[PDB]
This record gives C-alpha cells, sequence and structure tokens, in this order.
C-alpha cells in the first residue's frame, strides 16, 4: 500500500 | 463603486490601489504592479498571495475576488493587510537574467531574506558569508549565493493527510527539480524519511473539490500508473503548482  | 485595497510588497511596504468592487486577481494584479513601477517583462514574475499563517501563504486563483478576502480579513489592528505580492517562478536562471533590473532584484532580495528568516532556504551553513552581503546590501551577490541553496524556490505546503499512508502526515514540497513528499507526524514533526518524484514520472493530476484533495497519477520505474490523493485544503493551489512547472519545464532555455 503505503509508498512511504 | 471603487474601493480600497491594501496590499503588502516584498520590501516590507505597502501599497494602496482603488479598484472596482468586483475586480478579479489579475485586474487587482496589473493596478498593484502599474503602480510600483513594474515593466512589461517584470510583471510576468511576480503574483497576489494571501497570508495564510506567519509560514505560509497561498496563491490567490484566477476566479477570487481579493477585495473579498481583505474585508474578511481585515481589523482595526492587524499588521496591515492579509494580501501580498511574492514571486511566481521556479526556474531561478530565468530570475539571474534579471540581475540588471533594479525593482526586480529588490524584491527578489527582500523575499529570500524573509525566506531565510523563515527556514524555507537552508543556508545555515554559510550563513555568516550571507549575512555580511546582507550587512553591506551588495544584493546580487546576496541572490547569487543563496540560490544555489537548498529550497531556493520551492513550495512548501502545511502538513496534511495523505491515502498513501497508513499512519501520519506529508508536507509536500514542489520545485522546478522535483515533486517532494516529506514524512512526518499527525502534529507536522518530521520522521525522516522523503520521496521525490520526477515531473517526468507524473502521468496525470487532478483536484478533487468535494474530497479537498489534490490527486496525482504517477509511473515509476516499470510498475502500473497509481494515484496518490493529498487532503490539502489549498488543492488549487497546488494544481497551480504542477500546471506552472511543465510550463517552465516546456521553455527551459539552459542546459544547466
Amino acid at each position: 500500500d503505503d509508498i512511504f | 463603486s471603487d474601493v480600497e485595497l491594501r496590499v503588502a510588497l516584498p520590501d516590507g511596504t505597502t501599497v494602496t490601489v482603488r479598484v472596482k468592487k468586483n475586480s478579479t486577481t489579475d485586474q487587482v494584479y496589473q493596478a498593484i504592479a502599474a503602480k510600483v513601477g513594474m515593466d512589461s517583462t517584470t510583471v510576468n514574475y511576480f503574483a497576489l498571495f494571501e497570508v495564510i499563517s506567519h509560514s505560509f501563504v497561498r496563491k490567490l486563483a484566477p476566479n477570487e475576488f481579493p477585495h473579498k478576502l481583505y474585508i474578511q480579513n481585515y481589523t482595526s489592528a492587524v499588521p496591515g493587510t492579509c494580501l501580498t505580492i511574492r514571486k511566481w517562478l521556479f526556474t531561478t536562471e530565468e530570475e539571474i537574467l534579471l540581475n540588471d533590473n533594479d525593482l526586480a532584484v529588490t524584491y527578489f532580495f527582500h523575499q529570500a531574506v524573509d525566506d531565510v528568516k523563515k527556514g524555507y532556504i537552508k543556508a545555515e551553513e554559510k550563513s555568516y558569508q550571507l549575512q555580511k552581503l546582507y550587512e553591506q546590501r551588495k544584493m546580487v551577490m546576496y541572490l547569487n549565493m543563496l540560490r544555489t541553496c537548498e529550497g531556493y524556490n520551492e513550495i512548501i505546503f502545511p502538513h496534511c493527510a495523505c491515502d498513501s499512508r497508513r499512519k501520519g502526515h506529508v508536507i509536500t514540497a514542489i520545485s522546478i527539480t522535483h515533486f517532494k513528499l516529506h514524512a512526518c507526524t499527525e502534529e507536522g514533526q518530521l520522521e525522516n524519511q522523503v520521496i521525490a518524484f520526477e515531473w517526468d514520472e507524473m502521468q496525470r493530476w487532478d483536484t478533487d473539490e468535494e474530497g479537498m484533495a489534490f490527486c496525482f497519477e504517477y509511473a515509476r520505474g516499470e510498475k502500473k500508473p497509481r494515484w496518490v490523493k493529498i487532503f490539502t485544503p489549498y488543492f488549487n493551489y497546488m494544481h497551480e503548482c504542477f500546471e506552472r512547472v511543465f510550463c517552465e519545464l516546456k521553455w527551459r532555455k539552459e542546459e544547466y
């Protein structure tokens, strides 16, 4: 999910 | 009807203009530019902004009425006005071409000094050498040095939620070189991670008025294009920044  | 408008200028002074009540931002802007003596070249380098907070000013969109914003934020006290003239330019070489225009240099210089004070331009390691150029009012030399620092001609937005983070916020930073998201807490304390999207990776972008979001779809490395939603109240300003960056990129006239 998260690009971070 | 004709009403009064006060606008702050980069050198810390203000100008007062008479304008029609229902003037839009570009009409007010042209009235101001004529009054302060901008010429046909220099006028393209500045724009009208609203002071949101001590650390953020937002560009007025073309369909706004600056008199409305002025009256709405007006008090008998208030140090001046919420309208201000600021530089609107991402490519630093274009402003180097203006080192021989006294008005431009003065405005560029005063805004840069304030942008150093506020932390936007990371000039700490040469703080002393800039300070002595500042003291001697060597404006072009000060700017020529400062333009080589991190954060020159970068727009920093207040921290806000992002649909591509499970917990925490992002601070977005827009410059000619790339679009950067800095991770931070829901309070705005910088974590320590930074994503840097190249403008070439940008596929499309858009706003969501209902959802109060700015959206961009990027294609990285080899994966499928993906949409990221930034929940900022300044989605129209962010959208204007994208439009402006691609315009400056197309007309880039320098290899360096």
